[PDB]
């Protein structure tokens, strides 16, 4: 699994890989784990399947209460608050790290990163799951704070490509979601159409020297392709 | 007869009695005045002592529910406490499970919810109290009162108590538009003093509070040396 979120100028873009494994094998590899709790909020769930979709539906069904008992929009404040208490009261049973990532009115778009220990933590990025490992690095050289929207976008969708290539537990569609002012936009990208593979990447093409022909000398002249070669 | 012993029975009319009953028990209680001045909330209330020896500040019937909220009680004093307590309830709940400040309306209705729940069990009376709720949210300034009977509704200026009408029409003549909460103090501090009958209650203080910018929009007491002397 890996999920990410980063916040732009205007408001957030929420990523995630498509893959739900059991172990080693694939269950699913069309998942959606962009959940909606509000219209303007969002989050990236990853580790158990079953908690995290228990937790998102709870928070977003208490959310949409509040919203008609206040009659006004929520905060993502609120919603990592939220998700926040219910993942700490339940932290040696769950296994969950969640990102909260949305848009509001009075603080913009904000992005929240809720790990299996229960804290909260209000960043300008935020990655989870198996994948995010292979990402940091990534960020610290690649990743320049201030981009566009349609920048951020890209910049989402190529760190997960790079993630799931490295990654055997991520794979598959990459989907993303903008939140911001304006009606948010989500997108689903495939496999064969993804921003980075080492399959098509050219300094991968050619193979590892591994099977020498029987030679005569110790020069080293490529793999033995052929029985009489 | 017995249409009139508890809370839980209707009238051959459609009357609660005894919510009536704890009404007329607030109108018969010190008078309170305030005004939402477009920038603020000032409310100020008499207190009436029965005794010279007390000591400064006894009988509060202003007290903080949060950082930018405020209730004032017209009535009974400790119903007015419970009801004080349980808004400071609210709106720590809010604080603690929402992570925001409880908007001013949200804490009038929760603050309504309570005291209407009162009027309709046999086992309980209603408050003898009503409630004046001050709020600077992000919903901007907010002036609430919530009757015994539980209704609340959202006031430019408001008065309740024994001298409520006079009360009234003098707050008739601001304007609430261009009237701030530095003038305003003032103004309900000479409302309170005027419509005060001088002959009944020998022992008397003005007691104002107020939640604006000027306090960095928390509700507080205004400086001592602020209201005028009579």
């Amino acid at each position: 699994t890996t999920i990410l979120a980063v916040s732009y100028n205007g408001g957030v873009v929420l990523a995630a890989d498509s893959r739900t494994s059991s172990g080693t094998y694939v269950v699913n590899r069309a998942s959606n784990k962009l959940t909606k709790l509000t219209k303007k909020i969002y989050c990236c769930r990853s580790g158990s399947a079953a908690d995290t979709q228990a937790l998102a539906e709870r928070v977003s069904n208490y959310l949409g209460s509040y919203q008609t008992d206040i009659g006004a929009g929520v905060n993502v404040a609120t919603a990592a608050n939220l998700f926040q208490k219910m993942c700490y009261m339940n932290r040696w049973n769950i296994s969950a790290g969640i990102i909260v990532a949305g848009y509001d009115p009075i603080n913009g778009g904000s992005v929240y990163s809720i790990p299996s220990g229960g804290s909260c933590v209000k960043l300008d990025y935020a990655l989870g799951g198996s994948g995010s490992i292979f990402l940091y690095s990534f960020f610290d050289a690649n990743y320049k704070p201030g981009m566009s929207k349609s920048e951020c976008v890209a910049f989402c969708q190529r760190a997960v490509a790079h993630a799931y290539s490295r990654d055997g537990s991520s794979g598959g569609l990459i989907r993303t979601i903008t939140l911001d002012a304006d009606e948010p936009e989500d997108q689903t990208i495939p496999w064969n159409r993804s921003p980075y593979c080492m399959e098509k990447d050219p300094k991968y093409v050619t193979q590892a020297t591994q099977n020498q022909p029987f030679s005569s000398s110790a020069k080293i002249t490529g793999n033995r392709m052929s029985s009489t070669g | 007869s017995g249409h009139d012993q508890s809370t839980d029975v209707f009238s051959a009319e459609g009357r609660v009695f005894q919510v009536e009953y704890a009404g007329k028990a607030v109108d018969n209680s010190s008078t309170a005045v305030a005004a939402c001045c477009k920038d603020g909330v000032v409310v100020a209330v008499e207190k009436v002592h029965t005794s010279r020896m007390l000591e400064k500040g006894s009988n509060n019937r202003i007290h903080a529910v949060d950082r930018q909220a405020g209730i004032c009680i017209c009535g009974l004093l400790p119903d007015g406490r419970a009801i004080v307590s349980r808004a400071r309830q609210e709106a720590e709940n809010s604080r603690d499970i929402f992570a925001t400040p409880i908007r001013g309306s949200v804490l009038a209705n929760r603050v309504g919810e309570f005291m209407h729940a009162y009027t309709t069990h046999f086992a309980y009376r209603p408050f003898g109290c009503s409630a004046i709720i001050a709020s600077y949210a992000d919903d901007g300034p907010q002036l609430f009162v919530s009757d015994p009977s539980g209704t609340v509704a959202g006031y430019y200026g408001v008065a309740l108590g024994k001298a409520k009408t006079v009360a009234k029409s003098e707050l008739e003549k601001l304007d609430f538009s261009s009237l701030t909460c530095d003038e305003a103090v003032g103004k309900l501090a000479s409302i309170l003093h005027e419509v005060h009958d001088k002959q009944k209650d020998k022992l008397y203080e003005v007691e104002v509070a107020w939640v604006c910018d000027k306090s960095d929009r928390k509700f507080v007491h205004v400086p001592a040396d602020m209201v005028p002397a009579e």
